[PDB]
């Protein structure tokens, strides 16, 4: 009964040369910031939070899709283009377009995950209006958080190397982190390494829990003795390292240490959900010479 | 020559196009009526199972 | 697909007001969106193949 | 013969999805006569009767799932199922074009390995739908090595109950069902129910009471323990039923597994592989609604629960430790 429908109008008109690119990817899924159906140009990307002015951010992109609502091209007309709305719990179809090109397969779990490849990849440029649509990275759950984790591991020993040159070694660095084995198939990633910068905040975060983590496990422990103790704790004394548990804590003071455990806890839920939880959508069927999937969007 | 014969197996499929004979109103058949279930709607397509 | 230009001869019909004023400079330097200069034998009307 | 194509006049365009409410401004309120079904409170009478409330009855919601079609060989999917298992589609590599690989939990329980007196019913029965367990460890010879490391949690997607299986002798074509309740296929206007094996399903919800508050929801989960038996590894799967929130439940699991976690890293005073310390994962199967019994069969005997009522909302797979 219910209508469903986004049309955003448009200050100027098309170029011929901008039509082409859109009618490239006609199926896609974009983040719009409202849920009405008549709104300008400035949210149908991510250029209202990223752009090249701005530094670009990996955790504040993703702070703002899972509060974002998505939406699927349906037919580019000059000016005006139209979305579809997308439901919660709702069945539709996707094609997928999506530079470099992964291939799905049905009964996987797509993941949107915010893109930090090559902007000619991922960005499509508006001349017309001076505004860039951004298109996201949609990629596989697993590939995503396995796309994530190494080219966060490069994140970090590339801050070695230009820290101090005989730490890291390039060649043992690329093989085996730029290669990614997914599905029986392995796509060698774009480095970029010609100057990374979106992750370089998430390469703060676990870094400074991995300081803070053995000196606080060792106050956790040795404050909950009761005679009352779960069980499984008593266990899990042989997993911590022995060199972890020679901390002499009468070196921080008790308002340091206050201090301290606010900061271990507040970096984790931080850091635990923006893993986690994001627009991710299941697929249950697909086909690999029309390039559709059909979808359904599960909102968490 | 090695020390030992050997026997050899092929197998080989012939296309052909057959006579089928039905005697006269050997099998009764009885025949329902069609119903039909929707199935796999979208936004974009309702599909139909007769 | 948006509108192109084309050099048919529809009709053409018969305009009261002037547009010969500032059209030298205008062309040149692109106030207009889709504009097509004609000299010499090419202001003929042309064929009419299909 | 026309008769029997107007059949389909009738209900096809009797069986459609309802139209966007799209009236013109020109007509006038006639929009507000097209609001049928926002209408919940009916009028009664002295003696009122169905056609008095035919009206009231004819405005239903729309409720629809969307099935899966899997095409599988015949070894591996048994042909003689109850019609309402649960499924899972394992997937390793896209190696031809459509042919595909289905678990239940009887043929994951001969997958693992696990021993006989920890869930001492479906022994027997999954003996004999299958042969020693090799008949299907020939698909995936990376058994001895996905539980290793730990990635055979990540390649199950839950799927749903079975809703049709039209079996050949080579190959069987199964249809699952996700989203919802999925519509029986040879009983007419029925809806299939999920059915669980009594030995798997370990309920959570239990007390004397010795008071818990009533609710809409309780909520099916899939658990997936990585261990090592015989100083081998194999797996175990269990079940779950509470709807206590997500909070309470990954504490109330762990004190099913408590021996399990005690007896494993023992183990590990000697010899620590970070692959090995991965222990758990927990999907979302999807919800039931409250107070439905689940009911209690018998089949060839294997003790079989069935919850009506299922709806399937299947989640990932979250490392429980």
């Amino acid at each position: 009964a219910l209508d469903k429908s986004i049309v955003v109008n448009l200050t100027s008109r098309l170029f011929a040369d901008e039509l082409a690119a859109l009618q490239s990817k006609i199926g896609s899924v974009l983040p719009l910031g409202d849920c009405h159906r008549l709104q300008n140009i400035q949210a149908l990307g991510l250029g209202c939070v990223c752009s090249r002015e701005t530094s670009p951010d990996y955790i504040q992109i993703m702070q703002y899709l899972s509060k974002c609502t998505l939406a699927v091209l349906e037919e580019v007309r000059p000016d005006s283009l139209r979305l579809t709305r997308m439901d919660p719990s709702d069945n539709l179809q996707i094609k997928n377009v999506y530079a470099p090109f992964f291939q799905w397969d049905s009964n996987t779990q797509l993941a949107v995950l915010p893109p930090l490849f090559s902007r000619k990849d991922s960005t499509i440029v508006l001349e017309s209006n001076g505004f860039d649509i951004v298109f996201p990275m949609v990629v596989p759950q697993q590939l995503g958080h396995a796309i994530l984790q190494q080219l966060l591991v490069y994140h970090i020993y590339s801050k070695i190397s230009a820290g101090a040159p005989g730490d890291v070694n390039m060649a043992e660095l690329d093989l085996y982190t730029t290669n990614v084995s997914f599905m029986g198939r392995t796509y060698r990633l774009d480095v970029d390494n010609t100057d990374l910068r979106v992750l370089d905040d998430l390469s703060m975060y676990l870094c400074i829990l991995s300081a803070l983590v053995p000196r606080g496990c060792l106050r956790l422990l040795t404050a909950l003795v009761r005679h009352d103790r779960h069980p499984l704790t008593e266990v899990f004394e042989g997993v911590v390292p022995d060199e972890v548990t020679r901390i002499d804590l009468d070196q921080l003071s008790v308002p340091d240490d206050i201090t301290r455990m606010r900061v271990m806890f507040s970096y984790l839920q931080s850091l635990s959900s923006i893993f986690n939880l994001g627009p991710r959508l299941h697929v249950y069927a697909y086909s690999a010479e029309t390039l559709a999937a059909s979808c359904w969007y599960s909102p968490r | 020559h090695p020390g030992f014969a050997m026997t050899v197996v092929r197998t080989d499929e012939v296309l052909a196009e057959h006579i089928l004979y039905c005697s006269r109103a050997s099998t009764s058949m009885f025949v329902g009526l069609p119903s039909v279930v929707r199935r796999e709607v979208r936004s974009d397509a309702v599909t139909f199972e007769i | 697909m948006e509108a192109t230009l084309e050099q048919r001869p529809f009709p053409y019909l018969a305009t009261e007001a002037n547009l010969l004023t500032q059209i030298k400079e205008s062309a040149a330097d692109g106030l207009f969106k889709s504009f097509q200069l004609l000299l010499g034998k090419d202001a003929r009307e042309g064929s009419v193949r299909f | 013969q026309a008769e029997n194509a107007a059949r389909l006049g009738r209900q096809v365009l009797g069986l459609l999805p309802p139209p966007t409410h799209r009236v013109s401004l020109t007509r006038g309120p006639e929009f507000a006569r097209g609001v049928r079904d926002l209408l919940s409170k009916y009028a009664a009478s002295t003696r009122p009767t169905v056609g008095s409330l035919h009206e009231a009855l004819r405005q239903a919601p729309f409720r629809q799932p969307t099935y899966g079609d899997f095409l599988v060989y015949s070894q591996t999917f048994s042909p003689q199922e109850p019609l309402g298992t649960f499924l899972f589609s394992f997937k390793q590599e896209d190696n031809g074009s459509s042919m595909d690989m289905l678990l239940t939990p009887t043929s994951l329980f001969m997958l693992s390995g696990m021993e006989a007196a920890k869930a001492p019913q479906t022994h027997k029965v999954a003996g004999v739908w299958y042969g020693s367990g090799s008949g299907l460890a020939d698909f995936i010879p990376n058994l001895s090595e996905l539980m290793d490391t730990g990635e055979f949690h990540t390649l199950l997607t839950p799927v749903g109950p079975m809703v049709q299986s039209v079996h050949s002798t080579f190959v069987t074509k199964v249809t699952s069902a996700m989203k919802g309740v999925g519509l029986a296929r040879d009983e007419p206007r029925a809806h299939v129910g999920l059915t669980l094996p009594c030995d798997m399903l370990v309920d959570l919800d239990e007390s004397c009471p010795m008071r818990e508050p009533a609710g809409l929801n309780v909520t099916i989960y899939a658990s997936l323990v990585y261990l090592r038996v015989n100083q081998r590894p194999s797996m175990a799967l269990t079940f779950f039923q509470s709807g206590k929130g997500f909070a309470e439940v990954v504490a109330m699991i762990k004190d099913h597994f408590t021996d399990v976690i005690r007896t494993k890293y023992i183990q590990l005073r000697h010899e620590l592989y970070i692959n090995r310390l991965v222990f758990g994962a927990v999907c979302t199967l999807g919800t039931v609604p409250f107070d439905s019994h689940p009911v209690h069969q018998s089949l060839n005997s294997l003790p079989v629960l069935v919850f009506a009522n299922f709806e399937a909302a299947c989640g990932p797979w979250t490392v429980f430790l």
